[PDB]
Order: structure tokens, then sequence, then C-alpha cells
């Protein structure tokens, strides 16, 4: 149940942020990836709006 | 090998940069303050007349 | 004809002479004070229904 997608680096703790949700999805691995293992890698995304 | 994801490079505006340091921390800073104080209240010249 | 076609315009605003009149068939140049006020200028027309 883990939703917290923030690894103490994200920028959702601002006062200019707003409103977002903390998604997750997966990724690929080899040179072209970043890693040098054969399994997906754990890649963070969110999303907010501004004005 | 030590223990590190490895470096990081970062993506602003479709560039790649390669930073010397990468950090999140607060820093004082100024914010914009107009005062307007009724910069246009009220003020006309005309006048009227009958056909 | 001799005295021509007088018309009156009124203006308004803070500079004291600042203005610049220019139109076909015939330019006028007059001063105006400052504030809201009543001026009649005379100009060259070469029509009876001045529209
Ligand atoms: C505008 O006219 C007033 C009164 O005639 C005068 O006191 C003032 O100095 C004038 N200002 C300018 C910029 O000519």
């Amino acid at each position: 149940s883990t939703s917290n997608s923030f690894s103490d680096d994200w920028a959702g703790k601002m006062d200019r942020a707003g409103l977002g949700f903390s998604g997750c999805s997966d990724g690929c691995g080899g040179a072209a990836c970043g890693c040098f293992n054969a399994a997906p890698s754990c890649i963070f995304w969110r999303k907010w709006v501004e004005n | 090998l030590v223990h590190k994801p490895g470096e990081v490079v970062v993506s602003y505006g479709g560039m790649r940069v390669r930073p010397k340091c990468y950090g999140f921390s607060r820093m004082m800073a100024t914010l914009e303050v107009n005062p307007p104080e009724q910069r246009t209240g009220q003020c006309t010249g005309c006048h009227l007349e009958c056909i | 004809c001799m005295t021509g076609a007088k018309v009156s315009i009124k203006l308004h605003s803070s500079k004291n002479s600042t203005a610049h009149v220019r139109c076909k068939g015939d330019e006028t140049a007059f001063s105006v004070l400052e504030g809201v006020h009543s001026y009649t200028v005379s100009l060259s027309f070469d029509h009876a229904v001045v529209d």
C-alpha cells in the first residue's frame, strides 16, 4: 500500500507546487536504460498544476 | 565497488546538463511588493447636454 | 471660402500643450491648456456634406 513516492528528493514540499498525485511506473534495463541488470527499474513520477 | 547509484544527470528544457553538486535546501530570498494605494481612484472631466 | 469651416474640438490631458492634428485635405495645429477645456479651430473642406 505504499503511496508515499517521495525519497527525500522530490519538489512536492513547496508552497507554489499545489495539488498532485504521487504515482509510479516501471522502467527498462541495460546500458541505454541506465543500469546493468536485466530487471525493471523503479521510476517515480509526480504531476501537478500551476498558474 | 562502493555502494552508490552512480552519477546523476538532469535534463532541463530538453538539454542535458552535468552539474557539480545536486541537492535540495532552503535559502533566504525576497518577494515582490506592489503598493498601488489607489492609483486611479476617481477622476474625470465631462459634461452633459440635451438635443 | 475665405473664413472656412470652424470645428470645435474638446481635449483632456495633464500636459499643457502637446497636440498635432493631421488629416487629408487640410492640416491644422493649435495649442491647448491643462485640464479639460473647449477649443475652436477652422479647417478647409471641399464638400458640402462633411462626413
Ligand atoms: C503650464 O501652464 C501653467 C499655467 O500657465 C504654468 O504654471 C506651468 O509652468 C506650465 N507648464 C509647462 C510645462 O509649461
